[PDB]
Protein backbone atom coordinates (compact mmCIF):
# COMPACT_ATOMS: atom_id res chain seq x y z
CA UNK A 1 0.00 0.00 0.00
CA UNK A 2 1.85 2.79 1.21
CA UNK A 3 4.96 3.42 4.05
CA UNK A 4 3.52 3.00 7.47
CA UNK A 5 4.58 4.89 10.25
CA UNK A 6 5.61 2.34 12.38
CA UNK A 7 8.15 1.29 10.01
CA UNK A 8 9.15 4.72 9.89
CA UNK A 9 9.56 5.03 13.51
CA UNK A 10 11.78 1.21 13.48
CA UNK A 11 13.63 2.45 10.83
CA UNK A 12 14.81 5.54 13.12
CA UNK A 13 16.16 3.65 15.66
CA UNK A 14 12.95 4.05 17.76
CA UNK A 15 12.43 0.25 18.60
CA UNK A 16 9.79 -0.98 21.00
CA UNK A 17 11.23 -3.61 23.43
CA UNK A 18 8.27 -6.38 23.90
CA UNK A 19 6.79 -6.91 27.70
CA UNK A 20 8.31 -9.92 29.05
CA UNK A 21 4.39 -10.95 30.53
CA UNK A 22 3.15 -11.72 27.18
CA UNK A 23 -0.94 -11.34 26.72
CA UNK A 24 -1.82 -15.04 27.42
CA UNK A 25 0.06 -15.71 30.38
CA UNK A 26 -1.06 -11.63 31.34
CA UNK A 27 -4.89 -13.55 30.97
CA UNK A 28 -3.30 -16.56 32.72
CA UNK A 29 -2.70 -14.08 35.73
CA UNK A 30 -6.35 -12.60 35.69
CA UNK A 31 -7.88 -15.73 35.46
CA UNK A 32 -5.84 -17.16 38.55
CA UNK A 33 -7.00 -14.10 40.23
CA UNK A 34 -10.20 -14.77 39.54
CA UNK A 35 -10.29 -18.09 40.44
CA UNK A 36 -8.73 -17.60 43.45
CA UNK A 37 -11.45 -14.57 44.27
CA UNK A 38 -14.23 -16.83 43.51
CA UNK A 39 -13.07 -20.50 45.03
CA UNK A 40 -10.70 -18.61 47.94
CA UNK A 41 -11.76 -15.38 48.45
CA UNK A 42 -9.63 -13.32 49.89
CA UNK A 43 -8.07 -15.85 52.38
CA UNK A 44 -5.65 -16.23 49.47
CA UNK A 45 -4.06 -13.29 49.82
CA UNK A 46 -2.40 -14.58 53.36
CA UNK A 47 -0.78 -17.49 52.19
CA UNK A 48 -2.12 -20.12 49.98
CA UNK A 49 -5.85 -20.65 49.28
CA UNK A 50 -8.55 -21.55 51.55
CA UNK A 51 -11.68 -22.81 49.63
CA UNK A 52 -15.04 -21.23 49.93
CA UNK A 53 -18.55 -21.19 48.20
CA UNK A 54 -19.15 -17.83 46.68
CA UNK A 55 -22.78 -16.88 48.44
CA UNK A 56 -20.10 -17.28 51.72
CA UNK A 57 -17.83 -14.96 50.52
CA UNK A 58 -20.23 -12.12 49.20
CA UNK A 59 -21.82 -12.70 52.70
CA UNK A 60 -18.51 -11.87 54.09
CA UNK A 61 -17.88 -9.23 51.71
CA UNK A 62 -21.57 -7.61 52.94
CA UNK A 63 -19.96 -7.99 56.94
CA UNK A 64 -17.14 -5.59 55.81
CA UNK A 65 -19.34 -2.39 55.08
CA UNK A 66 -21.77 -2.21 58.12
CA UNK A 67 -24.50 -4.60 56.48
CA UNK A 68 -25.29 -7.98 57.65
CA UNK A 69 -25.11 -11.48 55.63
CA UNK A 70 -28.93 -11.79 55.64
CA UNK A 71 -29.52 -9.43 52.91
CA UNK A 72 -27.95 -11.20 50.01
CA UNK A 73 -29.81 -14.60 51.86
CA UNK A 74 -33.04 -13.11 51.21
CA UNK A 75 -31.81 -12.11 48.17
CA UNK A 76 -29.59 -13.93 46.25
CA UNK A 77 -31.37 -13.87 42.56
CA UNK A 78 -32.13 -9.98 42.91
CA UNK A 79 -28.44 -9.87 43.52
CA UNK A 80 -27.10 -11.86 41.00
CA UNK A 81 -29.41 -10.59 38.36
CA UNK A 82 -28.22 -6.96 38.89
CA UNK A 83 -24.67 -8.34 39.08
CA UNK A 84 -25.73 -9.68 35.35
CA UNK A 85 -27.73 -6.56 34.04
CA UNK A 86 -24.78 -4.77 35.11
CA UNK A 87 -22.26 -6.69 33.33
CA UNK A 88 -24.76 -7.09 30.27
CA UNK A 89 -25.02 -2.90 30.85
CA UNK A 90 -20.53 -2.83 30.52
CA UNK A 91 -20.67 -5.24 27.68
CA UNK A 92 -23.53 -2.81 25.73
CA UNK A 93 -21.32 -0.07 26.84
CA UNK A 94 -17.94 -1.42 25.28
CA UNK A 95 -20.18 -2.57 21.93
CA UNK A 96 -21.63 0.55 21.37
CA UNK A 97 -21.14 3.67 24.05
CA UNK A 98 -17.74 4.29 23.29
CA UNK A 99 -17.01 6.90 25.93
CA UNK B 1 2.71 -3.71 56.09
CA UNK B 2 3.35 -7.12 55.95
CA UNK B 3 2.36 -9.79 53.19
CA UNK B 4 -0.14 -11.89 55.56
CA UNK B 5 -2.02 -11.14 58.30
CA UNK B 6 0.17 -8.14 59.96
CA UNK B 7 0.44 -7.98 63.84
CA UNK B 8 3.02 -4.93 64.86
CA UNK B 9 6.50 -3.27 63.16
CA UNK B 10 9.74 -2.52 64.42
CA UNK B 11 11.50 0.77 62.82
CA UNK B 12 15.53 -0.19 62.69
CA UNK B 13 17.70 2.76 61.92
CA UNK B 14 19.32 2.23 58.26
CA UNK B 15 21.96 4.03 56.09
CA UNK B 16 20.26 6.21 53.31
CA UNK B 17 16.70 4.82 54.36
CA UNK B 18 14.40 2.82 57.64
CA UNK B 19 13.78 -1.53 57.65
CA UNK B 20 10.70 -2.74 59.13
CA UNK B 21 10.39 -6.42 60.71
CA UNK B 22 6.68 -7.16 60.64
CA UNK B 23 5.58 -9.93 62.65
CA UNK B 24 2.95 -11.21 60.50
CA UNK B 25 0.50 -13.85 61.40
CA UNK B 26 0.54 -16.56 58.07
CA UNK B 27 -1.68 -19.89 58.43
CA UNK B 28 0.07 -23.01 57.64
CA UNK B 29 -1.92 -26.55 57.76
CA UNK B 30 -5.07 -26.30 56.24
CA UNK B 31 -7.86 -29.12 56.55
CA UNK B 32 -10.75 -29.91 54.71
CA UNK B 33 -14.64 -29.78 55.85
CA UNK B 34 -18.54 -29.62 54.68
CA UNK B 35 -20.08 -26.29 55.17
CA UNK B 36 -23.70 -24.67 54.58
CA UNK B 37 -24.80 -21.00 54.28
CA UNK B 38 -27.14 -21.21 56.92
CA UNK B 39 -29.27 -23.56 59.49
CA UNK B 40 -32.64 -24.56 59.43
CA UNK B 41 -33.68 -25.04 62.78
CA UNK B 42 -37.59 -24.59 63.35
CA UNK B 43 -38.06 -22.74 60.56
CA UNK B 44 -35.45 -20.44 61.54
CA UNK B 45 -32.03 -19.71 59.30
CA UNK B 46 -29.26 -19.54 62.08
CA UNK B 47 -25.95 -18.08 60.54
CA UNK B 48 -22.93 -16.83 62.29
CA UNK B 49 -21.92 -13.17 63.47
CA UNK B 50 -18.32 -13.94 63.48
CA UNK B 51 -17.87 -18.09 62.83
CA UNK B 52 -18.23 -20.26 59.73
CA UNK B 53 -20.35 -23.18 59.97
CA UNK B 54 -18.37 -26.43 59.25
CA UNK B 55 -18.88 -29.89 59.63
CA UNK B 56 -15.77 -32.75 60.12
CA UNK B 57 -18.62 -35.34 58.49
CA UNK B 58 -21.02 -35.83 61.45
CA UNK B 59 -21.31 -32.81 64.08
CA UNK B 60 -21.63 -28.98 63.00
CA UNK B 61 -19.09 -26.60 64.59
CA UNK B 62 -19.30 -22.87 63.66
CA UNK B 63 -15.21 -21.82 64.09
CA UNK B 64 -13.60 -18.83 63.02
CA UNK B 65 -12.15 -18.44 59.08
CA UNK B 66 -8.94 -18.05 60.57
CA UNK B 67 -7.91 -20.96 63.03
CA UNK B 68 -9.90 -24.09 63.81
CA UNK B 69 -11.64 -24.06 66.95
CA UNK B 70 -14.57 -25.30 66.92
CA UNK B 71 -17.69 -25.21 69.21
CA UNK B 72 -20.94 -26.25 69.67
CA UNK B 73 -23.81 -24.41 67.99
CA UNK B 74 -25.25 -22.25 70.35
CA UNK B 75 -27.68 -19.16 70.15
CA UNK B 76 -25.07 -16.76 71.28
CA UNK B 77 -22.47 -16.08 68.34
CA UNK B 78 -25.51 -16.99 65.48
CA UNK B 79 -28.79 -14.98 64.75
CA UNK B 80 -31.78 -15.20 62.97
CA UNK B 81 -32.32 -12.38 61.15
CA UNK B 82 -34.55 -14.47 58.20
CA UNK B 83 -36.31 -17.89 57.40
CA UNK B 84 -34.85 -20.97 55.84
CA UNK B 85 -37.12 -21.32 52.81
CA UNK B 86 -36.01 -19.02 50.68
CA UNK B 87 -31.30 -19.35 50.91
CA UNK B 88 -30.15 -21.33 48.29
CA UNK B 89 -27.70 -23.53 50.20
CA UNK B 90 -28.95 -24.83 53.55
CA UNK B 91 -28.82 -27.97 55.69
CA UNK B 92 -30.42 -29.65 58.40
CA UNK B 93 -29.57 -29.70 61.78
CA UNK B 94 -30.05 -27.92 65.78
CA UNK B 95 -29.07 -25.59 67.36
CA UNK B 96 -28.74 -25.65 71.42
CA UNK B 97 -30.38 -22.89 73.65
CA UNK B 98 -27.65 -21.81 76.17
CA UNK B 99 -30.50 -21.32 78.59
CA UNK B 100 -31.45 -24.88 78.95
CA UNK B 101 -28.75 -26.93 80.28
CA UNK B 102 -28.37 -24.48 82.74
CA UNK B 103 -31.87 -23.80 83.77
CA UNK B 104 -34.53 -26.02 81.99
CA UNK B 105 -32.71 -29.47 82.21
CA UNK B 106 -31.38 -28.14 85.72
CA UNK C 1 -36.88 -14.64 77.34
CA UNK C 2 -38.34 -16.12 80.25
CA UNK C 3 -41.72 -18.23 78.92
CA UNK C 4 -39.49 -21.17 77.97
CA UNK C 5 -38.53 -21.52 81.81
CA UNK C 6 -42.43 -20.98 83.72
CA UNK C 7 -45.12 -20.60 80.93
CA UNK C 8 -44.16 -23.59 78.90
C1 LIG D 1 -35.03 -2.75 44.90
O1 LIG D 1 -34.55 -2.32 43.61
C2 LIG D 1 -34.54 -3.34 42.60
C3 LIG D 1 -33.92 -2.73 41.37
O2 LIG D 1 -32.76 -1.98 41.69
C4 LIG D 1 -35.97 -3.86 42.38
O3 LIG D 1 -35.93 -4.93 41.44
C5 LIG D 1 -36.87 -4.72 40.37
O4 LIG D 1 -38.24 -4.80 40.82
C6 LIG D 1 -39.22 -4.59 39.79
C7 LIG D 1 -40.57 -4.63 40.45
O5 LIG D 1 -41.62 -4.40 39.51
C8 LIG D 1 -39.06 -5.64 38.69
O6 LIG D 1 -39.98 -5.37 37.64
C9 LIG D 1 -37.63 -5.63 38.15
O7 LIG D 1 -37.46 -6.68 37.22
C10 LIG D 1 -36.62 -5.78 39.29
N1 LIG D 1 -35.26 -5.69 38.78
C11 LIG D 1 -34.38 -6.70 38.77
C12 LIG D 1 -34.86 -8.01 39.34
O8 LIG D 1 -33.25 -6.57 38.32
C13 LIG D 1 -36.56 -4.33 43.70
O9 LIG D 1 -37.93 -4.70 43.52
C14 LIG D 1 -36.47 -3.24 44.76
N2 LIG D 1 -36.97 -3.73 46.04
C15 LIG D 1 -38.23 -3.56 46.44
C16 LIG D 1 -38.58 -4.14 47.79
O10 LIG D 1 -39.06 -2.98 45.76
C1 LIG E 1 -16.38 -35.52 63.92
O1 LIG E 1 -16.65 -34.69 65.06
C2 LIG E 1 -17.45 -35.33 66.07
C3 LIG E 1 -17.72 -34.29 67.13
O2 LIG E 1 -16.63 -34.16 68.03
C4 LIG E 1 -16.72 -36.56 66.60
O3 LIG E 1 -17.56 -37.24 67.54
C5 LIG E 1 -16.86 -37.47 68.78
O4 LIG E 1 -16.03 -38.66 68.72
C6 LIG E 1 -15.30 -38.93 69.93
C7 LIG E 1 -14.45 -40.15 69.66
O5 LIG E 1 -15.22 -41.34 69.76
C8 LIG E 1 -16.27 -39.12 71.10
O6 LIG E 1 -15.53 -39.30 72.30
C9 LIG E 1 -17.18 -37.90 71.23
O7 LIG E 1 -18.16 -38.13 72.24
C10 LIG E 1 -17.88 -37.61 69.90
N1 LIG E 1 -18.70 -36.41 70.02
C11 LIG E 1 -20.02 -36.45 70.21
C12 LIG E 1 -20.71 -35.12 70.29
O8 LIG E 1 -20.64 -37.50 70.31
C13 LIG E 1 -16.37 -37.50 65.46
O9 LIG E 1 -15.58 -38.59 65.93
C14 LIG E 1 -15.60 -36.76 64.36
N2 LIG E 1 -15.36 -37.65 63.23
C15 LIG E 1 -14.22 -37.64 62.52
C16 LIG E 1 -14.14 -38.61 61.39
O10 LIG E 1 -13.30 -36.87 62.79
C1 LIG F 1 -10.16 -32.13 50.82
O1 LIG F 1 -10.90 -33.04 49.98
C2 LIG F 1 -10.99 -32.64 48.60
C3 LIG F 1 -11.88 -33.66 47.91
O2 LIG F 1 -11.33 -34.06 46.66
C4 LIG F 1 -9.59 -32.56 47.99
O3 LIG F 1 -9.69 -32.12 46.64
C5 LIG F 1 -8.74 -31.58 48.79
O4 LIG F 1 -7.41 -31.58 48.29
C6 LIG F 1 -8.72 -31.97 50.28
N1 LIG F 1 -7.91 -31.05 51.07
C7 LIG F 1 -8.12 -29.73 51.26
C8 LIG F 1 -7.11 -29.04 52.12
O5 LIG F 1 -9.08 -29.13 50.78
C1 LIG G 1 -35.31 -30.24 56.82
O1 LIG G 1 -36.23 -30.63 57.86
C2 LIG G 1 -37.58 -30.19 57.66
C3 LIG G 1 -38.36 -30.62 58.88
O2 LIG G 1 -37.51 -31.13 59.88
C4 LIG G 1 -38.12 -30.79 56.36
O3 LIG G 1 -39.44 -30.30 56.13
C5 LIG G 1 -37.21 -30.42 55.19
O4 LIG G 1 -37.66 -31.06 54.01
C6 LIG G 1 -35.76 -30.82 55.48
N1 LIG G 1 -34.89 -30.39 54.40
C7 LIG G 1 -33.90 -31.15 53.91
C8 LIG G 1 -33.10 -30.54 52.80
O5 LIG G 1 -33.66 -32.27 54.36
Amino acid sequence: AARDLICAQKFNGLTVLPPLLTDEMIAQYTSALLAGTITSGWTFGAGAALQIPFAMQMAYRFNGIGVTQNVLYENQKLIANQFNSAIGKIQDSLSSTAS
Amino acid sequence: CGKGYHLMSFPQSAPHGVVFLHVTYVPAQEKNFTTAPAICHDGKAHFPREGVFVSNGTHWFVTQRNFYEPQIITTDNTFVSGNCDVVIGIVNNTVYDPLQPELDSF
